[PDB]
């Protein structure tokens, strides 16, 4: 199938991937950003958090 | 009531004719029984 | 010019108009490395393939990139060198993984390669793409064959030229 | 014993499967991608087919 190589930015890092093209954001969002936290984690900087109430 | 309850203060129940409506309460510990066990865990509180 | 960055690798760079970068690569390889002029940021100026030998087979690729065709990438950097260093990064480590390893240069062996391409003449190439293993075939002390990819429109365009002795 | 309860993603669907949380995936991939592709037959889905060489 077709799956997509992009950038992602946060947290003042880019980072490379690649995502399934053709499946929903819903279904991609929570591990993209439990993926991004261990890759943050493991440079020495401040994950991701939730402030508050958002999404 | 899943985030705002722990799964030992409310208990979940789902009788139902269309169990695929349903099928995202599986993973929801409120509804799995105590007592009953089976490979993935405790047993959903679904019934049809 | 020399940097090491948050990232894996030292990386040398030079400059003089627009900046410098080499990478070395240990049969045939992929063609396909023209998909990394264009970035998910950075808009290169152009990939060469670079090759030298008789013995003495060495690889290279050399790469062009233009700060002020690139500033709407660079601002959001810490450094211009650090960009075309993390981009070198990028393509070292697309390449390493197979037969062929890579690994960005550092400016004394950018010096190094320099004079090895120097070592002290024929017709560029209208159609090149079955010519490239013949084309070291002639008899010569030294053979410098070389590629050149450019952004011509959304694709890319080939062109390659050759000397000997 | 201890199991993991994980949602695989192949063909645009997801596939809840229960796995060993102890065993290597090489031994349990074995019987995975028969399970998927039953799932798969369940739900009149072209199965999943390898191309060339790989794993």
């Amino acid at each position: 199938p077709q799956a997509a190589v992009v950038a992602i930015m946060a947290a003042d890092v880019q980072i490379a991937v690649v995502l399934d093209a053709h499946a929903p954001i819903s279904v991609m969002i929570d591990p993209l950003l439990k993926v991004v936290n261990t890759r943050l984690r493991e440079l020495g900087v401040a994950p991701l958090e939730a402030k508050g109430r958002g999404r | 009531l899943a985030f705002s309850h722990g799964p030992d203060h409310v208990q979940m129940i789902v009788v139902t004719s269309d169990p695929d409506r349903w099928d995202w309460v599986k993973w929801i510990p409120h509804f799995g029984d105590p007592r009953r066990r089976d490979a993935a865990g405790n047993a959903r509180m679904v019934y049809t | 010019d020399h940097q090491r960055r948050f990232g894996h690798d030292v990386v040398g760079i030079r400059e003089y108009q627009g900046q410098l970068v080499a990478v070395v690569t240990v049969w045939l390889p992929v063609e396909a490395v023209a998909a990394r002029l264009r970035q998910f940021d950075v808009r290169l100026d152009a990939i060469d393939i670079v090759s030298v030998g008789t013995d003495e087979h060495h690889t290279w690729l050399v790469l062009r990139m233009d700060p002020q065709r690139n500033v709407a990438a660079v601002a959001a950097r810490d450094s211009v060198a650090a960009t075309l260093a993390a981009a070198t990064e990028r393509l070292a480590h697309d390449l390493n993984g197979r037969r062929w390893t890579a690994r960005p240069l550092t400016s004394s062996e950018i010096d190094d390669m320099d004079a090895t391409v120097l070592a002290g003449w024929v017709s560029p190439r209208d159609i090149t793409s079955e010519t490239l293993e013949r084309l070291w075939l002639p008899d010569t002390e030294a053979t410098a064959v070389t590629v050149r990819l450019r952004p011509r429109h959304g694709g890319v365009e080939v062109s390659a030229w050759v000397r000997y002795h």
